[PDB]
């Protein structure tokens, strides 16, 4: 398992450094949805360079001996990762979207000050819910199990509440996902419509690239981050059904994301050329 | 000396704050250039050095070149409209019998020439097949044959759009006319631009409507094309 | 008849400098050292130009410099500290060239409108628009403070009076578009270069053509005088460049590679003339070695087409000026 | 304009010109005497250098 998990760590950072440092040093890439990518890059680079070690060592040594107060920290900096990876996504769909729907005011409707905006105001967003409710105890399970757990100097598991384990899901998943639903559908629709306008014009002289990419934009992000955000709700309404490794096990799969987004929103020849050039 | 700094640097600050106000009225103009091919009615159309206009629809600012102070067979000075939104051009279809090599041909083959260009090689074309009228009352009139010979074995198309009350002759010729000029934009082209050919006659008032959607088209088609789903 | 006779003439004229080739240049500079590798690093970027880069000129002082884009504006820098002075907003969009005083106090402008603006610095408006011209212009040389010589796509070339806004003399003998020219260091005479893959040797004070160079086989889009005065270079969209003289009336050396299929934008020389500095449509600049046909040197700094160059005049710096809208000084 | 072509030559063919040794050797005696005050062959130091 440790050649495994070394391996993750490894990926998860070569690549996000390799797109932050070739948006910076190359001019004609500085461009308003570049800074969304730009913001991705850097959660999931800090996700991999910060909560994954830990949680790999913790895992191997089945103990955990850096004490009560690095436990809470790595827990916040986790939900911290978690939530503000996400929510950049529907960003980016909003973005296309807006793009496409309506092109003659996508210019007006997007401005370098206003993307700055919208990344702090998403970045106070997930800070606001990971570090101030669990900094605060306000998550804090109240079963005796929970409170052993609590007070143990080397044990360092996680126990929540409803209240949080509903509102963090919520808000850490299901409103990003109808929103990219919603987004992803009409942009299809679009595409479908000028697809089926160019046929009638010029047909005789003469939809699987739009279904294949939103399939894979859409089936990647799903398949690593639902199951996760089902067990979370479920083994909180009803208790002893969900043993810890599966919730352990899903986690991490929702963990193998961060390494994925580098090959889906950076196939652009341009960042190829880019990545040639470095 | 510590002062000439600090006036050079008021100067400065001044200039850039007016430079970001023109950036937001570039950015939010479109670009067009119009053609013809010599007596072809591209005047009555912009009527309904270098020549400019500015119109605006739906709150969109279009501005429109026509160049008419150069006239020659080399066109040097185009490499220039090469970021241009879309280029209009204008050949009157009813000339296929006037000779002053006829018209129709040199139409084609200047259409040709600036289909394959280097530098126009991302740029789509709005192609308007102008004076359809009297091309009507002339081929009613007692032969497109005599000059075309590839009209001898050409038929109308099942997807057509015959206009009520129509000859099915003068939809015949119409539809063997814009064809000349599809198959040329369909020969050689990758996705990257499209034509779209209208009929227009002199009494149209709806010319600007055209426009405005196939800019639209235009750009729609681009975003979609670079964002993969196209 | 009389076409008859223009065969017989032309066929001596390759004779007579058929027996003038001793030798070849070449030949003489084998036992020169080679000028080995030549390395040189940005130093300067300016940004503010909305739209791409058509033109550009030094000052005689070398610290300021002027250039011209088709967003309709005409900017003067200051390549020392970076700090833009003047904004010049232009009446037409379409600007094909620009010019800068040998004093300072006026700049002109040109385009696809036939016309030619000059402003004044030192008062900035309008000073005088000189018309005449029925094609696009495509180069503009201050003679003096008072007159100016131009070139236009109507095959011809002028020289105007600016007090009077009148032409004082045309130039005609080209069959294509001229485009681009060059001033003497004495200003005594000039060269043009035309679409006729011809090159031409003017008297300003006579206004009647000396000679003609026709080695080329295109367009030729840029020329320049070696700094004596009595050589020049020409370039030409086949990728080549060509080096001529004046008073062997015959080309000496070609500067061309296997490896360059594009076409050539701009060329200009140093100040001792041994380098010879030639903009290219594939994204960057070659140095070349201007007695051994070598290359010596690639600044391969810009992300679309270079489009203008230029060496100042006391030699410290290059500029040039490309379609990504930014201008870079090499050192 | 078939007259006017044929004067021009002869008025340019009649000039006297040097064979290309004399203007090789010229061009090679300037660059040889003016390459010492050239910035651009020899990089010239830091202190004197006002763009660095
Ligand atoms: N019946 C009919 N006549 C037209 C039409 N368009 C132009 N004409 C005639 O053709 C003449 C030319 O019109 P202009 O608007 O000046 O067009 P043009 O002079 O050919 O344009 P250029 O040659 O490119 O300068 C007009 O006087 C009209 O009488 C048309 O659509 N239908
Ligand atoms: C211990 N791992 C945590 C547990 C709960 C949780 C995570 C991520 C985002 C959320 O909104 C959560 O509520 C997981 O990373």
């Amino acid at each position: 398992m440790g050649i495994v998990m070394s391996l993750i760590v490894l990926a998860i950072v070569f690549g996000n450094v390799l797109v932050i440092t070739a948006i910076a040093k190359f001019e004609r890439l500085q461009t308003v949805t570049n800074y969304f990518i730009t913001s991705l890059a850097c959660a999931d680079l800090v996700m991999g360079l910060a909560v994954v070690p830990f949680g790999a060592a913790h895992i191997l040594t089945k103990t955990w001996t850096f004490g009560n107060f690095w436990c809470e920290f790595w827990t916040s900096i986790d939900v911290l990762c978690v939530t503000a990876s996400i929510e950049t996504l529907c960003v980016i769909a909003v973005d296309r979207y807006f793009a496409i729907t309506s092109p003659f005011k996508y210019q007006s409707l997007l401005t370098k000050n206003k993307a700055r905006v919208i990344i702090l105001m998403v970045w106070i967003v997930s800070g606001l819910t990971s570090f101030l409710p669990i900094q605060m105890h306000w998550y804090r399970a109240t079963h005796q199990e929970a409170i052993n757990c609590y007070a143990e100097e080397t044990c360092c598991d996680f126990f929540t509440n409803q209240a949080y384990a509903i509102a963090s899901s919520i808000v850490s998943f299901y409103v990003p996902l109808v929103i990219m639903v919603f987004v992803y559908s009409r942009v299809f629709q679009e595409a479908k419509r000028q697809l089926q306008k160019i046929d009638k014009s010029e047909g005789r002289f003469h939809e699987h690239k739009a279904l294949k990419t939103l399939g894979i934009i859409m089936g990647t992000f799903t398949l690593c981050w639902l199951p996760f955000f089902i067990v979370n709700i479920v083994h909180v309404i009803q208790d002893n059904l969900i043993r810890k490794e599966v919730y352990i096990l899903l986690n991490w799969i929702g963990y193998v994301n961060s390494g994925f987004n580098p090959l889906i929103y950076c196939r652009s020849p341009d960042f190829r050329i880019a990545f040639q050039e470095l | 000396q510590r002062n000439e700094e600090k006036a050079q640097r008021e100067a400065n600050k001044k200039i850039e704050k007016q430079l970001q106000k023109d950036k937001q009225v570039y950015r939010a103009t479109h670009r067009l250039l119009l053609l013809g091919a010599g007596e072809s009615g591209k005047s009555t159309i912009v009527k309904q050095g270098i020549f400019e206009t500015k119109f605006q629809v739906d709150k969109v600012n279009f501005h429109m070149f026509d160049v008419g102070g150069q006239r020659d067979e080399r066109r040097k000075w185009i490499q220039c409209f090469n970021d241009v939104t879309a280029i209009i051009f204008v050949v009157a279809s009813s000339s296929y019998n006037m000779v002053i090599t006829n018209r129709l041909q040199e139409a084609l083959n200047l259409f040709k020439s600036i289909w394959n260009n280097r530098w126009l090689r991302t740029i789509s074309v709005i192609l308007f097949l102008n004076k359809q009228d009297l091309l009507a009352e002339k081929v009613l009139a007692g032969k497109i044959e005599d000059y075309f010979p590839e009209f001898a074995r050409y038929t109308t198309p099942e997807d057509a759009t015959p206009e009520p009350g129509e000859d099915p002759r003068v939809t015949r010729a119409k539809y063997f006319i814009r064809d000349e000029f599809l198959r040329i934009s369909t020969a050689s082209g990758d996705g990257r631009h499209y034509c779209y050919p209208h009929f227009t006659c002199a009494v149209d008032t709806e010319n600007i409507r055209r426009v405005f959607n196939d800019c639209r088209d235009i750009i729609q088609r681009m975003h979609l094309r670079q964002y993969e789903l196209l | 008849q009389l076409r008859q006779e223009a065969e017989q003439l032309k066929n001596q004229i390759r004779d007579a400098r058929k027996a003038c080739a001793d030798a070849t240049l070449s030949q003489i500079t084998n036992n020169i050292d080679p000028v080995g590798r030549i390395q040189m690093r940005t130093r300067r970027t300016l940004r503010g130009h909305l739209a791409k880069i058509y033109a550009m000129h030094w000052g005689t002082d070398s610290r300021l410099l002027v250039s011209a884009s088709q967003d309709g504006k005409l900017i003067i820098w200051d390549s020392y500290t970076t700090n833009k002075v003047h904004a010049i907003p232009l009446r037409s969009s379409w600007v094909m060239t620009c010019a800068y005083a040998p004093s300072g106090n006026y700049v002109a402008c040109g385009g696809l409108d036939n016309i030619c603006s000059i402003y004044n610095l030192k008062t900035v408006r309008v000073s005088r628009e000189l018309a005449g011209h029925t094609g696009y212009l495509s180069c503009c040389r201050f003679l003096d403070d008072n007159q100016i010589v131009t070139s236009s796509g109507d095959t011809t070339c002028a020289l105007w009076d600016i007090e009077t806004g009148q032409q004082t003399t045309t130039f005609t003998g080209h069959t294509g578009d001229v485009m681009s020219l060059s001033l003497a260091p004495d200003t005594r005479l000039f060269v043009s270069g035309a679409c006729d893959a011809s090159a031409k040797l003017w008297d300003v004070r006579e206004g009647m053509c000396r000679q003609t160079f026709t080695g080329h086989e295109s367009d030729i889009n840029a020329i320049c005088f070696f700094p004596n005065g009595n050589a020049f270079a020409t370039g030409s969209d086949d990728a080549t460049c060509r080096l001529f003289d004046l008073r062997a009336d015959q080309e000496l050396m070609t500067y061309s590679h296997d490896n360059i299929i594009c076409g050539i934008t701009s060329v200009s020389f140093s100040k001792s003339g041994r380098l010879l500095l030639a903009g290219y449509d594939d994204f960057n600049c070659n140095v070349w070695d201007a007695l051994k046909a070598d290359r010596a040197g690639v600044l391969a700094g810009h992300d679309n087409r270079v489009s203008c160059l230029g060496v100042t005049d006391d030699g410290m710096a290059v500029a040039t000026g490309s379609w990504d809208s930014f201008l870079k000084i090499w050192n | 304009q078939a007259r006017k072509l044929v004067e021009q030559l002869k008025m340019e063919a009649n000039i006297d010109r040097i064979k290309v040794s004399k203007a090789a050797a010229d061009l090679m005696a300037y660059c040889e005497a003016h390459a010492k005050e050239d910035p651009l062959l020899t990089p010239v130091p830091a202190s004197e250098n006002p763009f660095r």
